[PDB]
């Protein structure tokens, strides 16, 4: 995250991390025993960290599940981005607790406007790497869809948006991917891509989950 | 799928870091620019036996990920991250041929995956997303080496991160 602020331990509970050895990706809990994150994570044997503000120190209010089922989206299409969401079912159910809370699916499509919580522990420099041991914050709000294609020709669908400032400064970056972007307490976004990070007129591209609820909601309930 | 990784056995970064790419079949030899045609300034992206290890490169996918994979389309480049200049494209120029060279635009997804091969990894350019890809590999003229298209008998590297 660049241009963002420290979240603090309790402030974002819904936040995880994805793990295999190494921290790669953002998630989100979305019920006790699954987390929704960007379908580009996708790797064998991942490993859920929930309760983390610092990644680097076991500071006791951890979980570590291991995933039992990573689906991607059946549509994923590696050569366009589109589709970029995944569903982890958790091998046992995480405890809830202050640190750990599940965040709730829309139940319609954000506005234009609207301000978001994107949050992650992905690169805070906007020019060279700075990586964060807490979770940062930022406060960024939907563009419209002409905006974003506008920005981006060609390779903006109908299943993602974009979100941030065209001035620059402060965006999502490399290490948010998968990571949560909430608006009016439900989950809108899920990290994706961008041209660099907080660059003019090249703001966050998110997926956009109001268009996935039925697919999750029948993915949760068949599996 | 794969993580593509480096000689120490640690994922290579998504822009952060520069890495050599160290031939396996000509160790004494590494990644420099040349002239191709009747240009001025040198160009082509070359193996050279005088430029060794060579200028190393950075790797880039607009994706939010720090770690890149076999899957993802990339810009490779010479130079700094952020920048817009050193970043590799494939160009139909006699005598090479479809000669690997260095430009000054980047688009946002870059025409490059970087592919498991043998005991290292190879380069594959893609003219589009949706296709099969074709190997980079290797044109000997003037006592250096081509990066080109030679579909079939592609350039194996080690990548070494250049610390």
């Amino acid at each position: 995250i660049v241009g963002g602020y420290t979240c603090g331990a309790n402030t974002v509970p819904y936040q995880v991390s994805l793990n295999s050895g190494y921290h790669f990706c953002g998630g989100s809990l979305i019920n006790s025993q699954w987390v929704v994150s960007a379908a580009h994570c996708y790797k064998s044997g991942i490993q859920v960290r929930l309760g983390e503000d610092n990644i680097n120190v076991v500071e006791g209010n951890e979980q570590f599940i291991s995933a039992s089922k990573s689906i991607v989206h059946p549509s994923y299409n590696s050569n366009t981005l589109n589709n970029d969401i995944m569903l982890i079912k958790l091998k046992s159910a995480a405890s809830l607790n202050s640190r750990v809370a599940s965040i709730s699916l829309p139940t319609s499509c954000a506005s234009a406007g609207t301000q978001c919580l994107i949050s992650g522990w992905g690169n805070t420099k906007s020019s060279g790497t700075s990586y964060p041991d807490v979770l940062k914050c930022l406060k960024a709000p939907i563009l419209s869809d002409s905006s974003c294609k506008s920005a981006y020709p060609g390779q903006i669908t109908s299943n993602m948006f974009c979100a941030g400032y065209l001035e620059g400064g402060k965006d999502s970056c490399q290490g948010d991917s998968g990571g949560p972007v909430v608006c009016s307490g439900k989950l809108q976004g899920i990290v994706s891509w961008g041209s660099g990070c907080a660059q003019k007129n090249k703001p966050g591209v998110y997926t956009k989950v109001c268009n996935y609820v039925s697919w999750i909601k029948q993915t949760i309930a068949s599996n | 799928s794969s993580v593509v990784v480096d000689t120490n056995g640690q994922p290579v970064s998504n822009g952060a870091d520069a890495y050599y790419l160290v031939p396996v079949s000509h160790g004494h030899a590494g990644l420099a620019l040349a002239k191709i045609g009747n240009e001025a300034e040198p160009r082509a992206v070359v193996l050279d036996p005088h430029h060794r290890p060579g200028r190393p490169v950075r790797f880039e996918s607009p994706l939010r990920i720090n770690i890149i994979k076999e899957s993802y389309f990339l810009n490779i480049k010479f130079g700094p991250s952020s920048s817009d200049s050193g970043v590799w494209d494939v160009i139909q120029q006699d005598p090479i041929g479809l000669a690997v060279k260095v430009t000054d635009t980047k688009s946002l997804l870059g025409p490059f995956k970087v592919e498991k091969e043998g005991e290292g990894y190879k380069i594959v350019y893609y003219p589009e997303r949706g296709q099969t890809g074709l190997d980079i590999g290797l044109v000997h003229r003037n006592d250096k080496y081509y990066l080109a298209v030679k579909d079939g008998e592609p350039c194996v590297f080690k990548i070494r991160k250049a610390t």
